RNA sequence: UUGGCGGAAAGGCCUUGGGUGCUUGCUGGCGAAUUGCAAUGUCAUUUUGCGUGGGGAUAAAUCAUUUGUAUACGACUUAGA
RNA sequence: GCCCUGAAAAUGGAUGGCGCUCAAGCGUGUUACCUAUACUCUACCGUCAGGGUUGAUAUGAUGCCCUGACGAGUAGGCAGGCGUGGAGGUCAGUGACGAAGCCUAGACCGUAAGGUCGGGUCGAACGGCCUCUAGUGCAGAUCUUGGUGGUAGUAGCAAAUA
RNA sequence: AGAACUGGCGAUGCGGGAUGAACCGAACGUAGAGUUAAGGUGCCGGAAUACACGCUCAUCAGACACCACAAAAGGUGUUAG
RNA sequence: GGAAUACUGCCAGCUGGGACUGAGGACUGCGACGUAAGUCAAGGAUGCUGGCAUAAUGGUUAUAUGCCGCCCGUCUUGAAA
RNA sequence: GAAAUUGUUGAAAGGGAAGGGCAUUUGAUCAGACAUGGUGUUUUGUAU
């Protein structure tokens, strides 16, 4: 032989953990998110722009939504810790929310061989954001400027001290 | 928070304002310092010029060109206090340094700008009252720089015409603020005034 | 479809070569340990080059593993081969550097039928 | 750094797993290391110390 | 409108060091805006992006990143002690760095 | 586009007239989604090359020869349609 | 007390440097802050110590496993390994379909001595393991023999009339 | 130059004393995090151009143990007795 | 005369932010909450989600930058000499 | 047909040596994992 052999050879067989002990408790979130604040929306697509928070989601998200005839954004669902939570806030009771929930955002995992050489929504989806935002600019549009502030993107300018700054 | 910081010299003691321009330098910030001709260095003017001509004396024996050279003008004995806190022989220190620019007077592209002053570098800031200090041109002119006078008569120039300006500046300044008087106690004013403008 | 195991660690995988092999030509960059007096790599004083030590040693339950996770085996023949037949998931076979390219064809044809992994398959292959 | 009050890293000094390699020794302190570990009898531990020993410290009876 | 910054830009002073000897694993970042320790520990944990530009395109950009986290303060300036992915390049020295708002506890 | 002013490194500052675009000073209508819960998410300016099409202008220096106000050699200083 | 006089040496120069004057000096007090291979906690390596485990199946009881502490080092001691020429045994080992050698800012293993592979070149033998044996490991000895540089296209190739 | 007791260097890196066998701190497997020693925090250089009460102006100031020196005698300089 | 407050100390008082680590691998132990079933933060990390699936991470190597690094061997109390 | 030493080509760097250590940027270059058993047969070579 080139090499001679091993005396012994270790086993094969994947030995199982043993039982761990970490449970799930639900979040716990932070005092300031209450349906019906206004959040600034700090990463992603529309970073930087206002939008109002509606329902804290199963898997610890926040579903979000513009309104989307106000600033563009639609019904969305935002992780708690890339948002500003201002202190203004507009009612939300008379919105019908609990439609929504993990599974309603689902993503239709794209195979291997779909391979975008160069390059659609759920009429459900348009239906149910007209829904919900009907309700909502309803209620906007009784504190002056609202409609516009949410409209207008966040950005901070020369001088501004984000911890100084009130929200 | 500006791209490039101009420092007017005058009243500025040069080894507290050469730290400062020093530790600004290296952190990135570009500074031109303008007005060299005025900058302050404590203790009377014979203890300055002779501590100068304990500097002049020392050079290479055995070839004077390459011995260290004795920098006659303000701006370059600034340039001098300022590279002792620079650590120059490096590829940083040489970057830190090719961001400053270093004048006397105020050439044409920074008379047309605006100067700060630093104040932990003031001499009437730092300076106990009655203590004696040189300024910086006479002890250039004392030993060797050339260039007092035509400084003087740009400078005196340049402050006639910044005059002009600035007479018209005032009288900009004072209608705009009897418009903006007028065009107070009104419902937009008393709204920012309850919010705090 | 190798074995599970941790991640893998080297603590220090930087050759260790000899003080002065880059110096001069004569002195091989293969380690030697200096003997000197004066010298300033026994000394360990700071800048010089570090010198191997019992505390860079890796890991026992890593030791020994390729990238790949499995441990390498040499082999000239299928019989040597045929002893990896129930260790795939631990040992690949790496066919040694004196086979012809002629037997290299009949070792790789077993090993594909029994499922062991060949680390060098390249080897004298003609295209 | 500690002040060390005993040498450190010392053997014990003692002779275990005897320097013969006749094996049928090591078959008969295996079985003497066997009867030490689990009958707690003095007499055993005697026996498997003695069966380490040299030539020298075995003198003939 | 005509900005659209949403970090706080910040300088890359220097690695963490003695007088004499430099740790490359931890750098110094100056804030714009902190000058205590106190208002520095608003900014603990927040993400910091060093970004640069490169000659060769790689994935669709000329546009790099070297991710990291502001970890502690440092001294008594509101110089705040940071932690990259990869440790930043030394001729970072003096150049512009982006402290994020992210993770968000407001 | 009109008239100025600026030489310290001016290369910038001010002004007249008309054109054209925008205006969030105020009130409306439509759009935005799917980048899927973040990924700088690419918006800057520096140099150069190669093409179009539109102007503009048509040289010298060196070697070699020559001089001796120069000269170790280079270099210098002269001359030659 | 501080300052000043007393206070003179040879290249140009040193509170480390710049520079500093209600100090960035001197005396004293209070905090905050910086960071050593030290201290604390954790991982991993090794060493030492104390223990557990012959039961069946499958192997290695010098095996596997549990627990604690410890790690500086010339001269020097000891121990476990790595490599070389040759010898007994074995792998019915490798090889002209390419052995050995050599080259390779290509890959992998080992703390390391080293080991392995790919590619190029090449042409006839060579290796793994268990043991035996020695003319067995080089950077130095104004070492030995051989080969080769920088110096360097340099010193110079000018006595005896042409 | 020669003794005593102890601790060290030789045989020893590391932080500090710019620099240095012996001083100060602390003795060393390979790493991570935290806190410190001695020494420091204007800038070189990580860290308060911190806070507080005074003293000192030198036409050779002074600036930190080992340590890289200064004395007798003087001064209506100024300070407190 | 009646308090308050400072300072110092104690709590097996409550609570927010940040960082580094996740060794082990069936069960066995000590506990806690419950009448019970059982559950648990109680002898060492799990759950949920995204992008990529390639030179992107990483390795090697050349270079740049920050800080550090004197020539080996030898005799010697002491070697870069 | 090794090395010292040398030519050519390529690449790279170079303000009074060069070489080294820790760390990362940049350029170049490169290994590893990507199937897995699987409900299943939307099936051809009818059991692949
Ligand atoms: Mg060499
Ligand atoms: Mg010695
Ligand atoms: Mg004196
Ligand atoms: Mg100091
Ligand atoms: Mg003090
Ligand atoms: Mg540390
Ligand atoms: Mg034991
Ligand atoms: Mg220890
Ligand atoms: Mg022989
Ligand atoms: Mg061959
Ligand atoms: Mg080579
Ligand atoms: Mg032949
Ligand atoms: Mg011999
Ligand atoms: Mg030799
Ligand atoms: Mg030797
Ligand atoms: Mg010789
Ligand atoms: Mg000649
Ligand atoms: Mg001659
Ligand atoms: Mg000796
Ligand atoms: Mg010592
Ligand atoms: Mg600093
Ligand atoms: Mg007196
Ligand atoms: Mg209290
Ligand atoms: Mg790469
Ligand atoms: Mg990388
Ligand atoms: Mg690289
Ligand atoms: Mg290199
Ligand atoms: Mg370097
Ligand atoms: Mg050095
Ligand atoms: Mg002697
Ligand atoms: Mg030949
Ligand atoms: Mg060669």
């Amino acid at each position: 032989t080139a090499q001679q052999a091993p005396k012994w050879y270790p086993s094969e067989d994947v030995a199982a953990p043993k039982k761990t002990r970490k449970a799930v408790r639900p979040q716990k979130l932070r005092a300031s998110l209450v349906p019906g604040t206004v959040l600034i929306l700090l990463a992603g697509r529309f970073r930087g722009k206002r939008v109002v928070y509606l329902k804290h989601l199963e898997d610890n998200t926040l579903l979000v939504t513009g309104p989307f005839k106000v600033n563009g954004v639609p019904l969305r669902r935002v992780n708690a810790r890339y948002v500003i939570a201002t202190s203004t806030k507009v009612s939300v009771e008379g919105v019908n929310v609990e439609k929504f929930n993990v599974e309603y955002f689902a993503k239709e995992k794209l195979t291997k061989k779909e391979k975008k050489e160069a390059n659609e929504i759920k009429t459900e989806r348009v239906e149910d954001q007209k829904v919900v935002d009907k309700a909502l600019l309803a209620e906007i549009k009784k504190t002056p400027l609202l409609k516009q502030y949410l409209s207008a993107s966040f950005s901070l300018k020369n001088g501004d001290k984000p911890h100084l700054l009130k929200f | 928070v500006e791209p490039v910081v101009v420092i007017d010299g005058k009243g500025h003691l040069v080894g507290r304002l050469a730290s400062v321009v020093a530790k600004q330098l290296l952190n990135g910030q570009k500074i031109v310092v303008v007005r060299a001709e005025e900058l302050n260095i404590s203790g009377e003017f014979f203890r300055n010029k002779l501590k100068y001509h304990d500097f002049l004396r020392k050079a290479t024996a055995f070839n004077k060109t390459r011995g260290p050279f004795h920098f006659r003008a303000p701006s370059r004995i600034f340039y001098k206090a300022l590279r002792g806190m620079v650590s120059h022989k490096t590829a940083r220190g040489k970057a830190a340094l090719e961001r400053l620019k270093v004048f006397e007077g105020i050439p044409p592209p920074y008379d047309k700008k605006k100067r700060v002053v630093v104040p932990q570098a003031l001499r009437v800031l730092r300076l106990k009252p009655g203590r004696k200090y040189t300024t910086l041109g006479k002890l250039s002119t004392s030993v060797g720089w050339k260039y007092e006078d035509v400084v003087a008569k740009l400078e005196a120039k340049r402050k006639v015409s910044s005059a002009e300006y600035y007479a018209k500046k005032r009288a900009f300044t004072k209608k705009v603020a009897s418009a903006n008087a007028t065009a107070a106690e009104s419902d937009v004013a008393k709204q920012l005034a309850a919010l705090g403008y | 479809a190798s074995l599970p195991h941790p991640k893998i660690v080297k603590k220090h995988t930087k050759k260790f070569k000899r003080h002065h092999s880059d110096r001069y030509h004569r002195v091989a960059e293969n380690w030697r340990k200096q003997k000197g007096i004066d010298s300033v790599v026994r000394r360990r004083f700071r800048g010089n080059i570090s010198q191997p030590k019992i505390g860079y040693g890796s890991n026992k339950k890593t030791k020994f593993l390729s990238p790949s996770g499995h441990k390498t085996f040499l082999v000239a023949n299928v019989k040597d081969l045929e002893t990896l037949t129930m260790h795939t998931k631990t040992y690949a076979a790496e066919i040694a550097h004196n086979i012809s390219a002629k037997n290299r064809v009949v070792i790789l044809a077993r090993a594909k039928a029994l499922g062991i992994k060949v680390t060098n398959p390249k080897g004298r292959l003609a295209l | 750094g500690i002040d060390h009050t005993s040498k450190q890293h010392k053997r014990s000094g003692h002779r275990t797993a005897p320097k013969s390699d006749n094996v049928y020794l090591k078959l008969l302190v295996k079985l003497y290391t066997f009867l030490a570990r689990r009958t707690d009898a003095p007499f055993n531990k005697v026996v498997l110390k003695a069966l380490f020993l040299s030539k020298i410290n075995r003198p003939p009876v | 409108a005509e900005s659209h910054r949403l970090y706080v830009k910040g300088k890359h002073l220097s690695y963490q060091r003695s007088k004499r000897v430099n740790n490359p694993n931890v750098s110094l970042i100056k804030i714009e805006g902190v000058a205590t320790p106190q208002d520095a520990q608003f900014y603990l944990g927040k993400r910091i992006a060093y970004v640069y530009r490169a000659s060769k395109e790689v994935r669709g950009s000329k546009i790099r990143v070297m991710w990291g986290k502001v970890t502690r303060t440092h001294g008594n300036s509101g110089v705040v002690r940071a932690t990259f992915r990869n440790n930043l390049p030394a001729k970072t020295f003096g150049a512009s760095v982006r402290i994020f708002l992210y993770p968000s506890n407001i």
